[PDB]
């Protein structure tokens, strides 16, 4: 085992467990009993005060369940480990995700650190204490795991790596991102070979489950959503106001935007539906403004030293808008997600977004979710299927910012 | 200390060391009393005579009371001894259940040898020339931090085997009480009951015998429990003509306790009495409504009602009703109105709202608690139509989901009293609001109110505009604030203003509200 310690002075987490559904509970039971059998984890006593939450999520295209531990807090108190994310990956044609988490089950965990991996299986209506264990092996989801296993991992990958270096292989937590430019067919092929190379070179010491319906992400086609202005035929007082509003807002970002002319068109106390004729003057001001928005504001760069943020907005109808920036008004990306029910949608989007963040910057963002905590807490596990968990917060967006997107 | 129980290793909070607190000498009456007890204990192995090589010591006095407070301050935190308490409706029916008080409770479990030295205490010797006797616990000392949790722990492992040998049987450990029920012909039960005692006894654990045990029903944690039915421990509503703020709060408190089983309790009126009160001992005369309410509650409470238990076979059904503004009630049964539980919800989440928003929130709470009790979500029966729900749905910028649910035509039906035009109304006057308004048809009114917030002024303006306009009206504003509120479409609010406004809105045929940046 490799000695690992929490960041100086910090103590282990003592997070509370969220109630679960009998069904989900039973899953973890089966799972853990097995893991115990195989010495991966072992029941712990009361001399252990720590606890991380645990969940059961489903493996899509699988009959089996998956355990997901919320090591988020732990990872934050886990000393850093004093491969740089590949700029190439984002650029590739197609990327597929593999769940190489089980590979971790091999490496032993510094005994002195195990106690902190304490997690519990709740009991319905608190009618029984509740099963408590801690890890003995590297746990999936723990920051340390990929690091420690990095070693064996670079090795086991060396061959295939240089064998056909046309493919980019990136690991993030329990995820392995494989990027190529191959033809969709050749891709899925060389993809299956890696799976095998992996099994056939036992890190599983089962072939690597795909993530995301096995489906592939095409980062190549990830385009940013430019702001847009209505292309009205005839402009009513109302339309114009709504136009000026939006513009004013966007002016914050793009300083060259001007509304002086459009604002004139709105002299006095006219009636909302009264149709106003665009004047040559204003006509060329809109046009300009319109041209300015055609692209993302210049000068927005990613600073690895700052947190990545992501807010999502509901546009109703099953459509969603979202943005990723590290500084207000200075987005690094923006997109949308379309259709089920709200939550399902949201979780899908979050994961989708995270997955990109990872692919682009090899880091998870901090989402701002437009929903009520209790609701999220209740259903997210029902559709969640990634192996990581982003950091989130809950907000009540102003129906103004929504009106300025899509 | 000979025992079959594996000990839980204990350690003191980091850096900290054992307690070295002085012993306050005792009279010779006290000294003897201790010695006698301490010796019995030595005989039983619970403690052991140690040498003056142990630099530690906790105070003791006179029965024996060892104060471990300090040690407790120096002992590591253990895992939360039993988090939440199980609710009666989450249980399964039992042909019979027996309760066992756990004797020798803590005084029957081995203590991490490595940690015993810290439990060291000394009984002074009568003669002053001579030194005193130094002992140390060998078991879970009564009153010590670990004791509970550790015992709890141990207990379950002891139970562990037996449990498997008797899957049929069911045991619940709760403090120094052990609850066990089955659906075994009576005697078979009592029999198993005996096996149990013996099995425990097989690890030094003693327990009360059949004639000494308490018998159903069982009053625990405030309820009354029978093997097949449950309820709230009886509530007696005092009778008097002088209620004190204090009296009131208690009653209201008690009243709530009921609500979980007794449907229809109402506290609105009593609660109201507490307004502006100045002392717990201030006497508030009951209002006419209060009397009425109390009386009514008197009647409900008069007849004993009882909750049923959980049958994992059948489904869970939850029914909701609005029993007043921002006030809802519900009930969970599996078998038609054969309630497992009932309850209310008065949670006003946010300064403004609407039944749709609330009813939705109600559902959530229910959902949350169901999971917490029966590990599943109940199908819902709601007084709202899908169409109504969905409408609000799409509109709302916030996400939300309501599990499977069916419409119930049990008035009052939740609906939306109004809805802003998505497009500005043609031929309707257009008011521009900023403290007054100016419309496209030349009209205006500028009022200056005394004592008002900037945010509140905004709303008032709008208000004015609503008042003075016809059935259809366009309204332009620069208050994102006021806009968000209204756009949300509240049907109830803490502020009267909003309510007045709401009143106006509901009346209008059509209303278009718009925003425009100010200045
Ligand atoms: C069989 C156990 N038992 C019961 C269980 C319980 N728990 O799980 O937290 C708490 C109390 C309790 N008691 C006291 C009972 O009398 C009871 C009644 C009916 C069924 N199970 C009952």
């Amino acid at each position: 085992t490799v000695p690992v310690k929490l960041k100086p002075g910090m103590d282990g987490p003592k997070v509370k467990q969220w109630p679960l559904t009998e069904e989900k509970i039973k899953a973890l039971v089966e799972i853990c009993t097995e893991m115990e059998k195989e010495g991966k984890i072992s029941k712990i006593g009361p001399e252990n005060p720590y606890n991380t939450p645990v969940f059961a999520i489903k493996k899509k295209d699988s009959t089996k369940w998956r355990k997901l531990v919320d090591f988020r807090e732990l990872n934050k108190r886990t000393q850093d480990f004093w491969i740089p994310h590949p700029a190439g990956l984002k650029k590739k044609k197609s990327v597929t995700v593999l769940d190489v988490g089980d590979a971790y089950f091999s490496v032993p965990l510094d005994e002195d650190f195990r106690k902190y991996t304490a997690f519990t299986i709740p009991s319905i209506n608190n009618e029984t204490p509740g099963i408590r264990y801690q890890y003995n092996v590297l746990p999936q989801g723990w920051k340390g795991s990929p690091a420690i296993f990095q070693s064996s991992m670079t090795k086991i990958l060396e061959p295939f790596r240089k064998q056909n270096p046309d493919i980019v292989i990136y690991q993030y937590m329990d995820d392995l991102y494989v990027g190529s430019d191959l033809e969709i067919g050749q891709h899925r092929t060389k993809i299956e070979e890696l799976r095998q190379h992996l099994l056939r070179w036992g890190l599983y010491t089962k072939e690597p489950p795909f993530l995301w319906m096995g489906y592939e992400l095409h980062p190549d086609k990830w385009t940013v959503q430019p702001i847009v202005l209505p292309e009205k035929d005839s402009w009513t007082v109302n339309d114009i106001q709504k136009l000026v509003g939006k513009l004013n807002w966007a002016s914050q970002i793009y300083p060259g935007i001007k509304v002086r002319q459009l604002c004139k068109l709105l002299r006095g106390t006219k009636a909302l539906t009264e149709v106003i004729p665009l004047t040559e003057e204003a006509e060329l001001e809109l046009a300009e403004n319109r041209e300015i928005l055609k692209e993302p504001v210049h000068g927005v760069y990613y600073d690895p030293s700052k947190d990545l943020i992501a807010e999502i907005q509901k546009q109703g109808q099953g459509q969603w808008t979202y943005q990723i920036y590290q500084e207000p008004f200075k987005n690094l990306k923006t997109g949308k997600y379309a259709r089920t029910n709200d939550v399902k949608q949201l979780t899908e989007a979050v994961q989708k977004i995270t997955t990109e963040s990872i692919v682009i910057w090899g880091k998870t963002p901090k989402f701002k979710l437009p929903i009520q905590k209790e609701t999220w807490e209740t259903w997210w596990t029902e559709y969640w299927q990634a192996t990581w968990i982003p950091e989130w917060e809950f907000v009540n967006t102003p129906p103004l910012v929504k009106l300025w997107y899509q | 200390p000979i025992s079959p129980i594996e000990t839980v290793p204990v350690k003191l909070k980091p850096g900290m060391d054992g307690p070295k607190v002085k012993q306050w000498p005792l009279t010779e009456e006290k000294i003897k009393a201790l010695v006698e007890i301490c010796t019995e204990m030595e005989k039983e192995g619970k403690i052991s005579k140690i040498g003056p090589e142990n630099p530690y010591n906790t105070p003791v006095f006179a029965r024996k009371l060892v104060d471990f407070r300090e040690l407790n301050k120096r002992t590591q935190d253990f895992w939360e001894v039993q988090l939440g308490i199980p609710h009666p409706a989450g249980l399964k029916k039992k042909k019979s259940v027996t309760v066992l008080d756990v004797g020798d409770a803590y005084f029957s479990v081995p203590l991490d040898e490595d940690f015993r030295k810290y439990t060291a205490f000394t009984i002074p010797s009568i003669n002053n020339e001579t030194p005193g006797i130094r002992y140390q616990y060998n078991v879970l000392p009564q009153g010590w931090k670990g004791s509970p949790a550790i015992f709890q722990s141990s207990m379950t492992k002891i139970l562990e085997p037996f449990r498997k040998q008797n899957p049929d049987i069911v045991i619940y450990q709760y403090m120094d009480d052990l609850y066990v029920g089955s659906d075994l012909e009576i005697g078979q039960h009592r029999t198993k009951i005996e096996e149990l005692r013996q099995h425990l006894l097989r690890w030094g654990l003693y327990t009360p015998d059949k004639k000494h045990q308490k018998e159903p029903p069982f009053l625990w944690m405030g309820y009354e429990l029978h093997p097949d039915k449950w309820t709230v421990q009886p509530i007696v509503l005092p009778e008097k003509d002088s209620w004190t703020v204090n009296d009131i709060q208690k009653l209201v408190g008690k009243l709530n306790w009921a609500s979980q089983i007794y449907p229809g309790i109402k506290v609105r009126q009593l609660c109201k009495l507490l307004r502006g009160t100045k002392a717990l001992t201030e006497v508030i005369p009951l209002t006419e409504e209060a009397e009425l309410e109390l009386a009514e509650n008197r009647e409900i409470l008069k007849e004993p009602v009882h909750g049923v238990y959980y049958d994992p076979s059948k489904d869970l059904i939850a029914e909701i009703q609005k029993q007043g503004q921002g006030q809802w009630t519900y009930q969970i049964y599996q078998e038609p109105f054969k309630n497992l539980k009932t309850g209310k919800y008065a949670r006003m989440r946010g300064a403004h709202t609407n039944d749709v928003k609330q009813l939705t929130e109600a559902v959530q709470k229910i959902t949350t608690e169901s999971i917490v009790i029966w590990g599943k979500t109940p199908k819902f029966k709601l007084p709202i139509q899908k169409e109504t729900w969905e409408t609000w749905w799409t509109e709302y910028w916030q996400a939300t989901w309501i599990p499977e649910w069916e419409f119930v035509n049990t008035p009052p039906l939740v609906k939306l009293w109004y809805q802003l035009e998505k497009e500005p109304i043609v031929g309707a006057e257009t008011f521009y609001v900023d403290a007054g308004y100016v419309t496209n048809r030349g009209r205006q009114k500028v009022v200056t109110l005394t004592d008002t917030t900037n945010q509140k002024t905004e709303l008032q303006a709008i208000y004015l505009a609503l008042q003075d306009s016809g059935l259809e009206v366009n309204i332009v504003t620069d208050s994102q604030y006021a806009l968000g509120i209204i756009q949300a479409q509240p049907d109830q609010s803490e502020s009267e203003l909003v309510n007045q406004i709401i009143e106006q809105l509901i009346k209008k045929e059509k209303v278009y509200l718009a925003w425009v940046p100010a200045h």
